[PDB]
Parts: C-alpha cells; structure tokens; sequence
RNA sequence: UUAG
C-alpha cells in the first residue's frame, strides 16, 4: 500500500555461509540456524527480556 | 557547565558516560573498549554543542561532519549514526527551526494524535520530520492544553502554566530562543500578611 | 487472525503524566511528546542508526 | 576453563564482560555499575553451567 | 474518508 509502513522482515538467511566467525563448517552452521530461530522468534514474538 | 561539558549538561546527559538508551542502540560501543566510547562522548557532545549554539536552523549530518576537526570527522558512519540517534530521540533539531533538508512530499505511516497540548504539539511537529502523515485531534477551539492564557488587549494572565523552573538543563531554554519569549526572573521577596492585614515581622517569618 | 504474530504495537501515550523525572511540568510534557515520536518512528519506520 | 568460567569458554562467552549482544538486551545493566555486571555474569554463566 |  502506497505511503504504509514497514517495520518487519520476511526473508531470513541462515547456513555455513551466513556466520562470519564459523564458516564452511558444521558446528557453524548449527550456529546460524539458532541465531535466525532467535531473531525471528524476537521479531514476530516479541522479546519479553529487553523491557 | 561550558564547551562540551556543558552541551550534556543542557541535554541533561553524562558528560563522561553512556546511557542505557545508547547502549541499547550502540551495544558494540558500550560493551567494547573505553577508548571508543571517548570517541562516541565527544561526537555526542560536540554534535549537542552545535545544535545548542543556533538552535534557530537544522543541523544536518553534513554540516555537522564539517564542523568537526581530525580523528573524529574521520569516522564517517559512526557520526552519522550518532547524529540519526539524536535527531531521532529529539535532542538536536526539536521544536521550531529553519528546515534546510525540505520534507518529503511522499510520507509514510499515519498517526492520530489525542489533543494539542504540547506534549501532542512536540510530537506532531518530530512525526511529521520524520516523513510521518500526522493529524491531531483536539477538543477545545484552541491549541495549548493546560498552557492558556488569558488575553484582553495587552492585558496578559496566565490561567495555566506561568513558571519556567531553571534554564539549566531545560528544554524550554531551546524553546524560547527559538521564539518571542520574553522571560522574566522572579524577585523571590514574599512579604506575608495575617488574617488582620499587618505584616509579618522579618524575624519570624 | 487466530495463530498469527502480532509484534508492533498501536496505542501510545505521552503527556505529563508518563515522565517519571519530570511530571507536572511544561518540560516534561515537551520531552514525553519527544519521546513517543522517537519511539513510534523507530517501530514503524525502523531505526537504521542500531545496525 | 573449570566451574563458571568454563561454562562460558564453553559457550564461545568471555566469563568477564558483557557482550555486544547481552548490552543490546540488557542495556540497563552495562550502562549502569560494574557491581550489577558481575551479578549479571554469574548468573549468566551459572545457567549455562547448569544446562551443560 | 469508501483511510492510503
Ligand atoms: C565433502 C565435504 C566435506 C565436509 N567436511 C567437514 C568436516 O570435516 N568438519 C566440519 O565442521 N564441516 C565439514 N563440511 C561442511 C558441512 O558439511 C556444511 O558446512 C554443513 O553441513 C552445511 O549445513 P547447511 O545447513 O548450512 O547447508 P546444507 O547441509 O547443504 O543444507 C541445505 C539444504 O537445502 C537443500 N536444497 C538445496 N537446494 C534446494 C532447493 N531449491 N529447494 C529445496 N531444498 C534445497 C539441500 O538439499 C540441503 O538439504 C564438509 C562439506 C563437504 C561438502
Ligand atoms: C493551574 C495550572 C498551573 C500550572 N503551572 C505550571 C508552571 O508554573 N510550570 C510548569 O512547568 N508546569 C505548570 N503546569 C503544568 C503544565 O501546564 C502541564 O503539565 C502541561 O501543559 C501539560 O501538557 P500535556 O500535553 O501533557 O497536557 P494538556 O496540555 O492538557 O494536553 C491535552 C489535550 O488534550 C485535550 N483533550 C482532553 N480531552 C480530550 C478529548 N476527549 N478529545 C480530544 N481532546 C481532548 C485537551 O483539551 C488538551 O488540549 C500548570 C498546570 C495547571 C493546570
């Protein structure tokens, strides 16, 4: 809708290529995977923790 | 209270300290080393310092880029960032200046606001800085709230608020250099008077 | 919609009554309308500047 | 790494300071004294300790 | 304003 709002994201990108301390592993992509679950979690859920 | 020092003081701000709404916007400052958060103070400061000295005209990122001197004019992004967190949370460029970056035609977001007083009246005018369509809704034939003021001639009373309580560290200080206020002190001598009408001896008041 | 997320808010308040520092006062009206317009514009036009 | 500290090492977490991503959470708490940091950090590090 |  021309002139609304957009504060939230839709498209989320985890996997060994995502994670700058961990790449081309597998522990690293463990890593990514947790980090977007928070992300997402935080962002359509909410963070109750940060009040 | 002078220099930079001063400029968070009157922004009611540490001088020598982050707060904890900048580290919630700068938690890889905050939380790395000390050497950086001197550099992030003294933008922040220097940056207040600016808007402070004419507060009558935005300051805009460029302007105050120039008016910084080497190491700190260095680091571009972090003083755009720190400009954006300013301007946002309406401690530089709030109340009535001379607009230089002009608003943007297309706005975004649509916002109703419940009465013009001036806490309706300070949001409205940094919504609608910030690109927002907004519209305020208030009861009365007049703007002000609690803030009225009796006017017959050039009579003048106020009903309401009439007492600006220290400058220092007052948004009302940018307030009124930005308008026709024409302050005035107080002389704090009270004279008291009993129920008879004779006055109060000095010694006993 | 039943199961969806719902992480904006929409209802806000300022006024002298909702600064704890500064109530009952012309400058704490002023900051409290500050305030909220900071808070709004950073939830529905999204704060670039905490990248 | 033994007790507390190592359930930080072992968590990738320095056992001393607060992280960029605790600030952004806490931010409270970094901004505030060292004094509630640490209580912070061991809690922290306590929780992690457990669940390891 | 048949809000965009
Ligand atoms: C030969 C080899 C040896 C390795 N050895 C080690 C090692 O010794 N130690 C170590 O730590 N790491 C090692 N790795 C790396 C590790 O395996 C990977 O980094 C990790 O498994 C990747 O996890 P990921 O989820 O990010 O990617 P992926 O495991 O590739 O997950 C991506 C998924 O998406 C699927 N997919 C692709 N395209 C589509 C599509 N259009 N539609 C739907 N699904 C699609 C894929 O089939 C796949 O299942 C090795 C990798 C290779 C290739
Ligand atoms: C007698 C008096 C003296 C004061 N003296 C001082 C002083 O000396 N120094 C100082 O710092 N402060 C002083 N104050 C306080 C100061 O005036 C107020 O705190 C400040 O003006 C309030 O700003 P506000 O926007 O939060 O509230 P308001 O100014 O009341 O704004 C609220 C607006 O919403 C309108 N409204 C109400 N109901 C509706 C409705 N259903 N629909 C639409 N609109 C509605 C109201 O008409 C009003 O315009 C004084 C207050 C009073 C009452």
């Amino acid at each position: 809708i021309p002139g609304a709002p957009q504060p939230i994201p839709r498209l989320f990108f985890a996997g060994e290529h995502t994670i700058r301390n961990y790449p081309a592993t597998v522990h690293g992509a463990l890593l990514s995977g947790l980090r977007e679950a928070g992300r997402i979690a935080d962002q359509f859920l909410g963070a109750m923790y940060t009040l | 209270p002078s220099g930079v020092e001063g400029a968070a003081f009157q922004s009611r701000l540490p001088h020598d300290r982050m707060t904890s709404q900048e580290a919630a916007c700068f938690p890889d400052i905050i939380s790395g080393p000390q050497q950086t958060q001197k550099v992030f103070l003294f933008i922040r400061n220097r940056t207040l310092q600016l808007w402070l000295d004419n507060p009558k005209i935005q300051l805009t990122f460029e302007a105050t880029l120039q008016q910084l001197e080497a190491p700190y004019n260095s680091d571009t992004v972090l003083v755009h960032r720190v400009h954006s967190y300013l301007e946002r949370h309406g401690l530089i460029n709030f109340g009535i200046y001379k607009r230089i970056k002009p608003l943007p035609t297309k706005k975004t977001g649509k916002v109703i606001i419940i009465g013009s007083g001036v806490s309706g009246l300070a949001a409205a005018r940094q919504l609608q800085s910030f690109g927002m369509d907004v519209t305020l809704l208030e009861a009365r034939d007049r703007v002000g709230g609690r803030v009225a003021t009796f006017r017959k001639g050039n009579y003048v009373a106020d009903l309401g608020a009439m007492v600006v309580t220290g400058l220092g560290g007052n948004p009302m200080a940018v307030v009124s250099k930005q308008v026709n206020m024409e302050l005035a002190k107080i002389k704090q001598k009270c004279p008291l008077y009993e129920a008879n009408g004779q006055a109060v001896p000095k010694e006993k008041d």
